[PDB]
């Protein structure tokens, strides 16, 4: 029996007292803080596995920032970090960590239009700053005639974020939906690898919004 | 009314026909690689894996709603 | 009921999911490991 | 209200037009890499078989759902 | 009603279209090969051979559904 | 009622549109090949023939569908 | 009503589209043989005369139906 | 309620959906072959008119028959 | 009553969606075969022109069609 | 009723997938060209936003037409 | 009455029923002219994200006048 | 009535087909020049997953409406 | 040019019957049949003439066919290209012939009593090709020539081709053979979808406009006509040769 | 029906047992011995 | 009826468009045949 | 609460940062 719902809240209202969304997040945040005190008291000079997560994957996604915008990757080194070690670490406490919605007795919203607006504030600020006039350029110019939807590609960068937002609602409440409906026909997760799917597509999402906030403060830079 | 059997067999047929085709151009991109040279075999399966986990969501994306309207 | 099935679904995927990575990911996690070496 | 055999219909084609051109470029590529590298087809037809094995069993659902019909 | 006769319409043409274009990509692919390379030739027609059945296979899927309809 | 006529005109169009691009691209890749090698040209133009004779069958079944609505 | 003359105008150019688009890769093919190896001029002729002639015999099915529809 | 109306519209849309898909490769592949090189010159010309003329004659169905409609 | 505003809206949309796709190849093949080799730029232009010009006359009947039926 | 919303559906769809695709497929190409030699960049330049503007040309009819049926 | 809820639907699943096939043909010819020439670059990406914006731009119509009309 | 649960099935279906051959054709570029040249591997894998970034989006425009339309 | 007048009206159906029923039920189609066959056997009768090496005399042209055809056959395969030689010519000519005389003056019309009453003017025409009887059995002689064929060949191997396919796992096993038994229907059906639909061209785009529309249509007509007879025999000997192969 | 399609496929056979026993199998020897006189 | 007159017209006007250019294509091959009896000696 | 998270995970980062630095020295 399918009881699948929609946990949209309001951000700028105050928390629900059952806070579905946010207690998730508290909960993934949580963890993410026991993973780091377990390899920053206990942190060696060549730690494995401690050291490993700094090391395959802050490390990897610097490098891989610097490969694709050097520089520029060092200015919003955090703004990636903030969106990796999270949204993948709610996923993977989303994937029925337990209760899995059933029998407890980054889908939100506004939360990924809020990270939307904050990718917006990289343009906003970050944006164009060596230019200033950068968002202006190619745009109802003397060479407009060829830059006709310059703006409108300004205006695409106005939803490329909001977009983004939206695959970060999207397939995270899509996985929850399929683990619901084979919960409700079909148990047992599925003939496929259902949950390993399902972790697989969030990790490759975050990781797809991470490149992708990268890719749209590179593609600001020129 | 059977208008609900109607739309989960237009949601499955469409949800089918997109990815059908996409893990095809999938494995095809990665053979005509393979076959020009199979040396980066494991990238290029690795790769393939993914285009086939991002066409599987798809699916599932076209999938998930037939039983949902039975529902 | 339903929690019950999605536990044991949970369980089996973990169980899994260890059994077919145990080799894999370790293997790559001790291979950056000894990556640094010297 | 026989709404019932169009949507059988529909599903049925609709989700077979897919795998059908997908199964037409896998061997496409892999008559392609044949041509250049036939000794691969342990692995290579492998790839074959595995990217052909996503293909019907996604159209398989639709048939399904053919029977469902019949539920 | 004529529910049934465009159900059998719509079965035969939406599983009639995605295995032509199969065949058609299957052939094409198989031609250009056995052209720069004629060998393989029955080692890899074959292989276009079986490409063939299982394209094929989804179009008596539909065209068996479209004679069920219709009976 | 009339909409036994728009069975079989969907009938007939789904098989017209399905083997249409696929003889299209099967005398392409046969003139391809043609172009490729001259001397092999004959077992190739033997072979393009059945993957013409398949998208044929398919049209034919979409037309003659249209004709047993029809009659 | 005018419902057979909808069966009428999606037949006529559900046929057409087939063809339509058959033909291109046809002469396209033709023409690249053209540019490489031209020798198979007589051959190509002959080749895209008959693979443009299953495709005007699609197209004319669709024709002579929708006529049949508008009889 | 207007059925004329959208039968018109949709014979004319359908009828001319054919023709650009089907010249722009047309003219893709004499345009190439020709840069490759100018000695088919008028040659290939000559090759193309007459093929995108075929699909000109779909298109005029496209229109008589929604004119024939339309009056 | 609204079938003639329907009528005209799939008649611009499937009067676009030919040439559209048409005009895509167009462009591509010219600039294709026009980065290959210079002087024959001017013949490619020519060529260019003519697939505009073929393009948009299917394209403006699709307009003019919806534009009488908007009287 | 809401058929008017169905013919800005229609018009805002049908005729977006085709331009929209033809924008890819010009620029696609404009980019192995230049790929290939970049001393012809200059006209590439010329030929990209001219195809860019036609096939946008087209796009647009869809659009403003939705506007007048918006009105 | 839904049916401004199916126009809503038709009009957002035709918005984005293909725009990233169009860039998928982009993003393969910028990859494609990457390895051919790895010198070149920045001005294949400026044309890159040119026509990203360009092709968007429909989608992005599409889903604006989807809002508009579901509200 | 059930006309909203098949607005659902057209708003989430449609917008998968061209997303869905997106998905094959970015990857299928970015394999083959991966294999035509390994050294360029890290860009193209970026040059790969920009363009999810974009495509994905769009079967997300399905996706959400049909959420949105499903309450 | 104008077209002023002759266009009276359009009439077209599944098969026409013929006489004789009572001593043996005749349809138009048997007679048509007859007639082609009676044709074939005078073509090949006047081709033998006095048979002593005559050189051109029309024979010579029958004898272009004939090695034309028996080249193609041993292009495709050698296996069986001597015994079903004579099977494969049989289709050849025939098929080319029930093609031929659908553009007699007045064959959609022969047989015909007379607009004015058409009582039981059943047409004396029925073009053999354009019946399902006679392609349907052309069809099922076909395929069981090719089963039986692929049995005395290699019979073990024409079960194993599916069965024995790939036992382990799935298998062509219940797929090729069932691609082979709707190909023989696919065979029956094509036959029947031609010759039909253009005697029907014939019949309604003539209807208006009966000057240079049916000309063209009718060279289109009988190029297709043409291009299935030699398709559907070299079809045949694919078939066998992929049950052999 | 099905007996006209019996008698069709009886007639058939009978012509192509008719044209085997002359029509090109008359061509046939005449095709070997030109085969043979090639030699 | 007159459909048989047309069809007999139509018919007869194809026939002598088709001959105008067979006239060419059976000579070439009649004389392809002669050249090949000829070879034979 | 994504700014708390945030910060406490660029300071944890940094320490990470400094070991790498240090490490690759």
């Amino acid at each position: 029996h399918v009881e699948v719902a929609a946990e949209v809240i309001f951000d700028g209202i105050p928390g629900f007292p059952i806070t579905n969304s946010f207690v998730v997040a508290i909960i993934i945040d949580i963890f993410v803080i026991a993973l780091a005190v377990a390899a920053t008291r206990n942190l060696q000079m060549v730690p494995r596995g401690l050291q490993n997560v700094m090391e395959f994957i802050l490390e990897s996604l610097y490098n891989l920032f610097r490969n694709i915008n050097a520089k520029y990757v060092a200015t919003a080194f955090p703004l990636v970090a903030t969106i990796f070690l999270f949204v993948l670490f709610g996923n993977w406490f989303g994937l029925l960590p337990g209760v899995g919605s059933i029998g407890v007795c980054a889908a939100d919203l506004n939360f990924t239009f809020a990270i939307a607006v904050i990718s917006f504030v990289f343009i906003e600020y970050w944006g164009f700053r060596a230019l200033g006039p950068g968002y202006l350029k190619k745009f109802f110019n003397t060479n407009g005639i060829m830059s006709f939807v310059g703006i409108i590609e300004f205006i695409s960068e106005l939803v490329k974020p909001f977009a983004l937002a939206f695959r970060l609602f999207g397939n995270i409440f899509a996985g929850e939906v399929l683990l619901v409906v084979m919960a409700f026909l079909v148990p047992l997760l599925l003939p496929l690898p259902f949950y390993g799917f399902e972790v697989f597509v969030g990790f490759i999402q975050a990781l797809i919004f991470a490149l992708l906030t990268y890719a749209f403060l590179n593609i600001a830079v020129t | 009314e059977g208008l609900n059997l109607v739309a989960t067999a237009l949601a499955v047929g469409l949800g089918a026909i997109g990815p059908g085709v996409g893990i095809g151009i999938i494995v095809s991109g990665a053979v005509q690689a393979i076959g020009r040279n199979p040396e980066i075999e494991n990238r290029v399966v690795t790769y393939m894996f993914i285009g086939i986990a991002f066409t599987e969501a798809l699916a599932i994306f076209g999938l998930v709603i037939a039983f949902l309207i039975g529902f | 009921t339903l929690f019950i099935a999605q536990l044991i679904n949970f369980l089996l995927l973990i169980f899994i999911l260890r059994a077919l990575l145990y080799r894999p990911v370790m293997n790559l996690l001790n291979e950056r490991t000894r990556r640094i070496e010297e």
